[PDB]
């Protein structure tokens, strides 16, 4: 049986890490 | 030994984190590694017991 | 379709991104990641292999599963409707075990098939990140990260795993 725990909300970050 | 017992553990091309056992022939015992969830090779066991039974 | 479809427990989770944890060797560890949206919890099939999720004293069974698509949803059918558009940058909300979530921006390439085209993410996150959402600039999930290939030079490339919303 699996459990879950919240980690983040879904958002685009204007200063996310570049680059892929 | 079977020969697959002598092959290094294989995480594979998926990004889950599933702890498994492999047989480490140099150490002469089973150790843990991270399996990714897809494309498992044969040196990959859910338990130390089962790992030692087939590769020990 | 059938006259009296069976019923599973509802995924009573706030919307957002979740670590999925499994009891295994050494105890409880993060096996992957999932996305709760519109009352449905979405992840990659290889993460859970269709195992029951437990939360709030309830046992959650998968409502839809496809090994072929490597996707699975709990509480209802697939709700992630956004599609990646070729030439547009995405972010991955990478949720690595033991680490704070972090967004990474990238321009996807493509995987070629006789079927059609699937986006390709050349980013290499730690094991346990499978199910991390790939998102567009609107904050919509275009797919999930973690089913990929290791390239000849040891680089990792993930597919953008997606299916049509129900």
């Amino acid at each position: 049986d699996l459990t879950v725990e919240k980690a983040a909300d879904v958002t685009w970050e204007e200063e996310a890490e570049q680059t892929g | 030994r079977p020969d697959f017992c002598l092959e290094p553990p294989y995480t594979g091309p998926c990004k889950a984190r599933i702890i498994r056992y492999f047989y480490n022939a140099k150490a002469g015992l089973c150790q843990t590694f991270v399996y990714g969830g897809c494309r498992a090779k044969r040196n990959n066991f859910k338990s130390a017991e089962d790992c030692m039974r087939t590769c020990g | 379709d059938v006259p009296s479809p069976p019923e599973t427990q509802k995924a009573e989770l706030e919307e957002g991104v979740y670590r999925i944890k499994q009891q295994g060797i050494f105890g409880k560890t993060q096996v992957g990641v999932g996305v709760q949206k519109e009352g449905v919890f979405h992840t990659m099939w290889h993460v859970t292999r269709g195992a029951v999720l437990t939360h709030n004293g309830k046992r959650l069974e998968p409502n839809w599963a496809s090994v072929k698509k490597d996707l699975i949803s709990y509480g209802g059918g697939w709700r992630l409707s956004a599609q990646w558009q070729k030439g547009e940058e995405v972010q991955v909300i990478a949720v690595e075990p033991g680490k704070n979530p972090k967004n990474f921006q990238t321009m996807p390439g493509t995987f070629q098939t006789t079927t059609g085209e699937i986006g390709a993410i050349a980013l290499d996150f730690k094991p346990g990140t499978s199910g991390s959402p790939i998102i567009n600039r609107e904050g919509k999930v275009v797919g999930l990260y973690g089913n990929g290939v290791v390239t000849k030079n040891g680089g990792y490339v993930s597919g953008i795993a997606q299916t049509n919303a129900e």
